[PDB]
DNA sequence: CACGTATGCTATAATGTGGCAGTCTGACGCGG
DNA sequence: TCCGCGTCAGACTCGTAGGATTATAGCATACGTGA
């Protein structure tokens, strides 16, 4: 009843040939010259090596099979850049490549947000330092304590420990059992409440009515500047493009429109009422 | 009162305008349901009048 | 449940035959559970874990 | 009425149609600003329509007949 | 957008590509530093859209001016951010991937299509084994699995000219190559030649699948995924929490799994990797996609961060929590509030106290609106700040808005429709909601901290529907039974009782007054008690033949108090209503009477008045509790010491030898049970009465005014049962096993229980409390199954004009008529001009609503049986007619067309169950004189002279003079009758005695007794006694029995002196009585029996407690049509029968009809004994066997009204045992929904052929056009569906999916290419549209006619 | 050029995996 | 057909409180976009 993808694959690997030293040399010389069968046999025979390191690389990020596959990618590069001319054995060289490719994949696929290996490597040293500090300081490392030990900036240490924070699941509930999910607590913020949206509809509507209440030449340069009626939000000097074509007269008329409108808000009943807002 | 996004704002404006008219729409939960069924690879279409 | 042995019995339940099938359960504090049970045909069976 | 709507159900019959007809009439007064046949007496558009139905002034058929009349008057004016 | 229907079908690879706006190649979400979407990642802006409204990613185009302007540099469209919730993407899979839903979901479509077992397909998919796709050389045919080694063999020998492959590529090829047409014809050819019974079903099912596959235009290849769709970002969001951290959907983790492994597969293919590694990656890819679609179905679900399995796509749709049940069939709602409830006795029935601050908030837009029309607010934000400041003018405006505006109050749980009611709100200072007392019944509201939801109907339409349909005042009668729920209790009833109740003389006995006003003046003056018996002059107003009221003046012998209550009583009512001492039971009748005579507004005013007077006089009295209130019987210890020495004597006799544990258990329980009743009766005879009142001279006896007695007798609160354990004896307590403790609790609550009595009490108490928590949920699950099945049922037509009618008889069970025929046919349309005895003049017409007046006429004439029009027999297709249903019990008049009847039915059956969550029957004694009538009875005369019954179904009736049936009495088997058939008995005579414990096996013939097959240890057991040695035999059943005796039936056989078999009078049957489980025979073999003797005593243990815990499973079993283990046999067709073959003892009853020459032959168990004997002309459905009947068999042979009446009566038995009144018509609705579908034989002009299951309405429609035009006639047969299946058989898949089993429903609909036109209510509620019922029926019928043109 | 981000390469031999589910329960089908 | 793992179900609102963990080497050569 062998149904499990893992046990099936490990069955297939066991069913391979194990290679010797002189056999590795014969196959490796044929392999680099570009043999089909030599490449396949060297890879298939050394799969067991991938698994032994892949089994001791679990419970960190991906699953056993996931690590086994990426480790196998290391085996391929190892067979490609193996030197049979050097008297030294293959297993030693391959171990490097398999560990390299597994580690690199574990640094990328695990972190939900793609993080650079540069920041990750720095982080490693910060964490190792924390370990040594923890053994002697019965408490745990402060950011400042770590920064003093590496002779590096407090700000830089804090930035790094800020990228270490793991992501929480929103689909996962909090209220004891399954009473409410994090999704149902957390509201859509970029989206305004209907009360806020309706308030903007009233200001915009009021502006249209406020535009047909002042002077015809006082709401032709006050709105075409702010981009209220116009298409583009211009500045005091840029209102000259239309018909105004002035710098002094535009600035006097902008503020003249606002002063008469300030009295329109003092009389309707806003001014200091709508100052808090 | 719930999902209909356009509907809730429009009816709020009507109630301040004193119109007391509904103008209903389509609940956003249903739009999601459709997207979640298409994400399964089932074609679920609205057939028009 | 205290570790030790327990001798229990489905009072009917299984088989409208209505046979009382006796069972032993050995419960450790840590380890796999060791079950012994009877079958309608009076054959003694072991379930490991 | 004010308290209970039994009498207005007895005029039209179907509770469901009572609600549609009272709705349609209340909408006229709400939007069109149609004048109420009974004194308002500080009553909401919902209750006034029910008064008018109780007394037997408002009805699906009557409302339809006057809709045609105002609509034909407007056709006359446009042509 | 406004659409007609919805269809579901399999997604083509190319279809999936259409929705996609790009291929997501990378797992990259966003950049860690600029938290913006990565290149071609899962949140890519280039694919799903811009993060911010009308703004590209690199920021070159901003503002609403730039519209659809795809930025050249970054590649991001300038549109709204909303698009990222709607745009989809896709993924190019390297290997084809099977879609779990069509593979694993049972039965499965891929397997059923290939006719290939799942096991075979899986071996192929996980790359364990090759499958042959096609070999021209028949050497290897099709779908034949080859192992790794099997593939090497044929590959050398044949090779090339045979194609066998592995993985999903293989299955996709196998699906592509398969020709749907040709296999359809081949399978039709197979059914023609040799149709084997069980494999005809499976072949017809694959034929239906193939046909439906071709009609849908779905292609089998598409079951395997080449392109994989990607859900829009906002529907799987990555958002920043306040803490700086991010939080994301699990779909992101599952998509990242799939993309990583897919891209790695692309890599390993580019690199030409060895095939073992390619295979592993293809397995892992299929694992990741299957986890993404439906995690946990494909075995062990992928655990994320905590250990909890990741929530997949299907999990967001499926579960109760999915999207259907949680976000679509119910929602959280705006303009909603809640708070604690508290009394508002001052309120009128149509009002409720609504806290100021709560109402301020709920009506915010309505305030803003009036503020701007008065010009007090310049704009909305200024209006908001005026409300924030809570200015004095704002309160005055808020008062003005709330005027005549109804608010909905809701209490959980909402079991039935009255759990929501509308009120006119009354603004109150303080934070608690004030509820009117009289509606507390409907809500099941008690003010020990309950809370209520408030909801504001916004539209004019919603306001009107609240005021007219949902208003408190307008929902007085319950939707279930005609009896109303609105009725005061507690203090209100207590005060009315005190006043009404009259005491001896008191102040001013036997005075005379001018009307109730002199009485009131006398009482308030302090010259008269309310209980003074004095004659007053009152003028009652009785209605005449027309609308005019007649006035009548007469002297009445009542009390001061009742006269003063007459003042509240409206004109129309008789004075006799107030002349009794009033309780809650009498006041409910008073308000119902007033409603049916005078009408709604008068009863409304009268109800308020009753509440005001009731409270007012309730505080004027001042009864309470104490320590002496609970009177203890003086002769309690005398009955305790007697009972106690008695039980002691039997315990000493136990060591002697007359007693088993079971016998003494029964004897001690009987002694204590009788002692308890004795002490309770004496306690109730020293409390109810025992009032020495010296009347005006000498002593009298009258009713006690002891406080607790008045509370109980009035029905205000506690019952006699609660007072049994208060001042009386606590009684026998029952263990959690249900077996009763031998020592009862003689001490009560007043005297104080001992540590042991208290400890023993605990068991029952806690099981009660645990029952409320746990059992509520099965009750509620039944409500929900009922609701789903009867959602569609709506009143569609006024009169179908059918004469069909369910003949309803009077429920006269257990002497006293349980439910009268009058009340059973009250408010139902009559069928067939049914006049009086003398057939010569019509009394009643046809379709005529039975009003209380018609019903009163029926009682003078004493009509027993009436065919009435029923929902089940209604001809209306796609709903039911107002006439077949009858009165809306909640309204008190004919049902309105458009009312959603099914929902009301389901709610009204469901509610009581959810809310609700003496075995001395030895002798029948007859109450009234008459003659014994025994229907269905076959008894043998014993040597005593006495008629010993040996029938199973026996009905003793009591006929009077005229010849009506008035009392019934179920006589059992093994009974001694005092008198035989048609003999006169007097009042209070015993007519039959039987033992309740032990159903004896009574022999018909006389002779000697023989032990057949009764081997000791094999089949029976032997148990021996001392000195002489009495052995007793117990029949061990197959449960305790050895393998050896399994096949042997043990039976006491009657032989004569010669030792030949004695025959049963006049038949070929030799006497032999088959002994069941534990049949305890005393008398050992060879004992001369006389006839009519007790052979064997089977023990009848009745450990069942009369509660809804045991009743509801019976109700659920009836509604779901659960076939019993021993179904009752019935006659299929009419005709004359003789016996043929026998298997040892097993009967092969052979029916050979008179006209119909074909026989019908049945195999029958040996031990099952027949009611019929041999050659009788029996009709369709004559009862042959003893045992419970399957509703299926009833429908199939007798028909609709038979099976409907069986369900109605068997369900109603349970509810009636708990005192629950539900009208039959509700049960009838749901049975109609059960009998929705029908199987068809033969073809018509449509596509019926053999055994398609189609709905009854649609086949009737076909039959109507067929009969007019002709074509091939189609025989049909109605099928019964039990609730769950009936709801899944509905031709709306949106209702089927929302109900249950959503994954399976959507695969079957997707493969059929099914189209839902949104006919039902659930369907319309899901899309958020107008219901096709109530208000919506007008609008919905207008849309249906818009389908005819424009 | 440069900062951030990525791919790269190292040689004693080493070459088949392994943390829980705690038996819920009546119900109703789909292979042997 | 029958013993048997498999798969699908198990009232309605209110509340409370926030939330976790692990470790992946040192170094140089490299590819990508803005100034
Ligand atoms: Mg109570
Ligand atoms: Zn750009």
């Amino acid at each position: 009843r062998v149904l499990d993808a893992t046990q099936l694959y490990l069955g297939e690997i066991g069913y391979s040939p194990l290679l010797t030293a002189e056999e590795e040399v014969y196959f490796a010389r044929r392999a680099l010259r570009g043999d089909v069968a030599s490449r396949r046999r060297m890879i298939e025979s050394n799969l067991r090596l991938v698994v032994k390191i892949a089994r001791r690389y679990g419970n960190r990020g991906l699953a056993l099979l996931d690590l086994i596959e990426e480790g196998n990618l290391g085996l391929i590069r190892a067979v490609e850049k193996f030197d049979p001319e050097r008297g030294f054995r293959f297993s030693t060289y391959a171990t490097w490549w398999i560990r390299q490719t597994i580690e690199r994949a574990i640094m990328n696929q695990t972190r939900t947000i793609r993080l650079p290996i540069h920041i990750v490597k720095e982080l490693n040293v910060y964490l190792r330092t924390a370990r040594e500090l923890s053994h002697k300081l019965d408490h745990e490392p402060s950011a400042e304590e770590i920064a003093e030990q590496l002779d590096k900036p407090v700000d830089d240490v804090s930035r790094m420990l800020r990228l270490n924070e793991r992501i929480t699941s929103v689909d996962t509930p909090l209220g004891g059992d399954s009473e409410k999910a994090l999704l149902d607590i957390l509201a859509d913020e970029k989206e305004n409440g209907p009360e806020d949206t309706t308030q903007d509809d009233d200001m915009k509507q009021s502006i249209v009515k406020w535009l047909f209440e002042l002077n015809a030449k006082q709401r032709e340069v006050l709105a075409r500047r702010f981009g209220l009626l116009g298409y583009e939000a211009a500045t005091l000097e840029d209102v000259g493009r239309e018909i105004g074509l002035t710098r002094e007269r535009v600035r006097q008329i902008q503020v003249e429109g606002l002063r008469r409108l300030r009295e329109i808000l003092q009389t309707q009943g806003l001014n200091i009422e709508a100052l808090f807002l | 009162k719930s999902d209909d996004v356009n509907g809730r704002t429009k009816m709020y404006k009507n109630i301040v305008d004193g119109n007391h008219q509904m103008e209903p729409g389509m609940p956003e939960s249903f739009n999601v349901l459709l997207k979640e069924i298409r994400s399964l690879g089932i074609n679920i279409e609205l057939e028009d009048e | 449940r205290s570790p030790g042995v327990f001798f229990d019995s489905d009072k009917g339940k299984t088989h409208s035959s209505g046979k009382v099938l006796y069972n032993a359960r050995i419960i450790p504090y840590r380890g796999s559970w060791l079950d012994f049970e009877f079958d309608p045909k009076d054959n003694l069976f072991v379930r490991i874990d | 009425a004010r308290v209970t709507v039994q009498d207005a159900v007895e005029k039209i019959g179907n509770r469901f149609d009572l609600v549609l007809v009272a709705a349609r009439r209340a909408r006229q007064m709400q939007v069109g600003g149609k004048d109420p046949l009974v004194p308002e007496e500080n009553d909401k558009t919902t209750v006034i329509a029910l008064r008018e139905i109780e007394e037997g002034l408002i009805n699906n058929q009557i409302l339809d007949v006057r809709e045609r009349q105002e609509q034909q008057e407007q056709e006359a004016a446009e042509l | 957008e406004e659409f007609d229907a919805i269809k579901i079908a399999l997604a083509s690879p190319d279809m999936i590509r259409s929705w996609s706006f790009g291929e997501v190649k990378k797992p990259e979400t966003i950049n860690y530093r600029t938290f913006k979407p990565e290149r071609d990642g899962l949140f890519c802006a280039r694919i799903f859209g811009p993060v911010k409204d009308y703004e590209c990613l690199c920021g070159k185009y901003k503002r609403l001016k730039h519209r659809g302007v795809i930025c050249e540099k970054c590649g991001v469209e300038v549109t709204q951010t909303k698009v990222r919730r709607e745009r989809m993407g896709h993924i190019e899979l390297a290997s084809p991937t099977a879609h779990i839903w069509f593979l694993k979901s049972l039965p499965s479509r891929i397997g059923l299509l290939l006719d290939m077992p799942l096991r075979d397909i899986e071996r192929v998919l996980y790359f364990e084994s090759y499958v042959v796709i096609e070999g021209g050389m028949t050497n290897l045919e099709r779908q034949q699995i080859l192992t790794e080694e099997q593939y090497l063999d044929a590959l050398e020998e044949f090779g090339d000219e045979f194609d066998a492959k592995m993985g999903a590529e293989a299955i996709q090829a196998l699906l592509k190559s398969m020709d749907l047409e040709q296999e359809c014809e081949q399978l039709r050819e197979e059914l023609n030649e040799t149709n084997s019974e069980t494999k005809r079903k499976k072949l017809t099912k694959r034929i239906k699948l193939l046909e439906a596959f071709v009609q849908s235009g779905n292609k089998p290849e598409w079951m395997i995924l080449t392109v994989l769709p990607v859900l829009p970002p906002d529907l799987r969001p990555l958002v920043p929490l306040d803490g700086g951290r991010f939080a994301t959907s699990d779909l992101n983790d599952l998509y990242r799994r799939v993309i990583n492994r897919n891209n790695r597969l692309k890599r390993l293919l580019d690199l030409a990797a060895p095939d073992i590694i390619v295979r592993n990656e293809k397995r892992m890819l299929q694992e990741a996609v299957d986890a993404l679609l439906d995690n946990g179905r494909r075995g062990r679900a992928i655990t994320g961060s905590n250990k909890r399995p990741l929530k997949s796509l299907a999990d967001m749709i499926k579960g109760k929590q999915g999207r259907f049940r949680q976000n679509l069939l119910g929602k959280r709602v705006d303009y909603s509030g809640r708070s604690v409830i508290t009394v508002g006795p001052y309120l009128r029935l149509h009002q409720c106290g609504l806290p100021k601050k709560m109402a301020l908030e709920l009506f915010k837009p309505f305030i803003y609106g009036k503020l701007e029309l008065r010009g007090l607010a310049t704009t909305i934000k200024a209006a908001k700040k005026m409300v924030e400041r809570e200015e004095a003018v704002v309160w005055d405006i808020l008062d003005e808005v709330i005027r005549e505006h109804p608010v909905l109050l809701n209490r959980a749980p909402t079991l039935h429709r009255l759990g929501i009611q509308a009120f006119e709100p009354v603004l109150i200072e303080g934070k608690a909601i004030q509820l009117h007392p009289l509606v507390c019944a409907a809500y099941n509201a008690d003010f020990d901290g309950d809370q209520m939801a408030v909801h504001v109907p916004l539209t004019l339409e919603a306001q009107l529907e609240a005021r007219a349909l949902m208003m408190s005042t307008n929902n007085i009668l319950s939707p279930a039974n005609g009896e109303p729920i609105i009725v005061p209790s507690q203090d209100v009833v207590l005060g009315l009782y005190y006043m009404t109740r009259d005491c001896v003389n008191a102040k001013g006995e036997g005075m005379v007054l001018t009307g109730p006003k002199e009485a009131e003046r006398l009482y308030r003056s302090g010259l008269a008690s309310l209980h003074a018996r004095v004659k007053v002059r009152i003028t009652e107003y009785e209605k005449d033949a027309n609308g005019e009221l007649v006035a009548k003046t007469s002297l009445k012998d009542t009390t001061v108090g009742r006269a003063i209550l007459w003042m509240i009583v409206p004109k129309g009512l008789p004075y006799s209503i107030v002349n009794q001492a009033l309780g809650k039971k009498a006041i409910s009748k008073m308000l119902n009477t007033c409603y049916r005579i005078l009408g709604l507004k008068p009863t409304v005013i009268f109800a308020d008045q009753i509440m005001y007077t009731g409270f007012a006089y309730a505080a004027r009295s001042g009864a309470s509790v104490g320590i002496d209130d609970m009177v203890i019987p003086e002769k309690k210890h005398e009955i305790i010491s007697e009972a106690e020495a008695e039980v002691a004597e039997i315990q000493e006799q136990f060591q002697s030898g007359l007693v088993t544990a079971g016998e003494r258990y029964n004897k001690v329980i009987d002694i204590w049970a009788a002692a308890n009743d004795r002490v309770s009766k004496a306690m109730m005879d020293n409390l109810q009465t025992e009032t020495v009142i010296n009347r005006d001279g000498q002593e009298e006896k009258q009713v006690s005014f002891n406080s607790i007695y008045m509370m109980a007798d009035s029905g205000a609160r506690g019952s006699a049962a609660q007072i049994r354990q208060l001042a009386g004896m606590r009684g026998l307590m029952a263990k959690p096993d249900g077996s009763i403790i031998e020592t009862p609790i003689t001490a009560n609550f007043r005297e104080g229980l001992n540590v042991l009595q208290y400890f023993i009490s605990t068991h029952g108490a806690r099981k009660g409390l645990a029952d409320t928590a746990l059992k509520t949920a099965n009750s509620g699950y039944l409500t929900r199954r009922l609701v789903d099945v009867a959602q569609d049922l709506v009143v569609t037509e006024d009169d179908c004009g059918t004469h069909e009618g369910i003949m309803m008889t009077p429920v006269i069970e257990g002497g006293d008529v349980k439910e009268p025929l009058r009340d059973r046919v009250l408010g139902r349309v009559t069928a067939e001009d049914v006049l009086k005895p003398g057939t010569a003049d019509i009394l009643v017409p046809r379709n005529t609503l039975l009003h209380e007046q018609w019903c009163d006429l029926l009682e003078e004439n004493s009509v027993d049986a009436v065919k009435v029009r029923s929902v089940v027999s209604c001809d209306t297709d796609f709903g039911v007619c107002a006439h077949c249903y009858g009165r809306d019990l909640a309204r008190g008049h004919i049902i309105n067309k458009g009312e959603a009847i099914g929902v009301i039915a389901a709610q009204s059956i469901g509610e009581p169950g959810t809310q609700l969550t003496a075995a001395a029957e030895s002798s029948i004694q007859v109450k009234n004189k008459g003659s014994i009538k025994l229907s269905n009875v076959k008894s043998v005369v014993n040597s005593s002279g006495k008629l010993v019954i040996t029938s199973r179904n026996t009905e003793l009736k009591l006929i009077d003079e005229f010849g009506r049936t008035k009392e019934s009495y179920k006589v059992p088997y093994g009974a001694v009758l005092a008198k035989g058939d048609g003999e006169q008995v007097a009042g209070g005579e015993t007519v039959a005695n039987w033992d309740p414990h032990t159903m004896p096996v009574i022999t018909e013939v006389s002779g000697f007794v023989r032990f057949t097959d009764m081997i000791d240890g094999q089949t029976i057991t032997r148990q021996t006694d001392e000195l002489t040695g009495l052995s007793s035999l117990v029949v061990l059943d197959s449960a305790e029995r050895t393998a050896g005796g399994k096949d042997l039936r043990p039976a006491l056989k009657i032989v004569d002196a010669q030792g030949n078999d004695v025959l049963i009078p006049g038949t070929d049957m030799p006497a032999q009585y088959f002994l069941p489980g534990k049949a305890i025979v005393q008398l050992e073999d060879g004992v001369q029996i006389s006839s009519g003797d007790t052979l064997a005593r089977i023990p009848q243990e009745s450990g069942g407690t009369k509660d809804i815990t045991g009743g509801l499973p019976r109700v659920a079993d009836l509604f779901e049509a659960r076939r019993p283990k021993e179904p009752a046999i019935l006659a299929e067709i009419s005709g004359i029968v003789s016996f043929g073959k026998e298997t040892k003892g097993k009967r092969r009853l052979v029916i050979t009809p008179v006209d119909g020459s074909d026989p019908y032959e049945e195999m029958i168990p040996k031990w099952r004994q027949l009611n019929v004997f041999e050659g009788e002309r029996v009709e369709r459905g004559d009862v042959i066997s003893d045992g419970p009947e399957a509703p299926h068999d009833i429908l199939r042979l007798r028909g609709v009204h038979a099976v409907t009446r069986y369900i109605v009566n068997e369900v109603q038995d349970v509810y009636r045992l708990q005192g629950v009144k539900i009208n039959d018509k509700h049960i009838e609705v749901i049975v109609r929904q059960m009998l929705r579908k029908a199987t068809i034989v033969n073809a018509g002009s449509s596509d019926f052929l053999e055994g398609e299951q189609v709905e009854y309405s649609r086949v009737k429609i076909a039959n109507r056009e067929l009969e007019a035009n002709g074509k091939v006639g189609a025989t049909y047969s109605r099928d019964l569906l039990g609730i769950t299946k009936a709801s899944l058989a509905t031709e709306s898949f949106i209702s089927a999916a929302s109900f249950q089993e959503t994954t399976r429903v959507l695969t079957e609909a997707a493969v059929a290419g099914k189209r839902d036109e949104l006919r039902g209510l659930k369907e319309n509620v899901i899309v958020g549209r107008l219901i096709p019922a109530g208000t919506g029926y007008a609008y919905h019928q207008d849309r249906m006619r818009r389908r005819a043109a424009g």
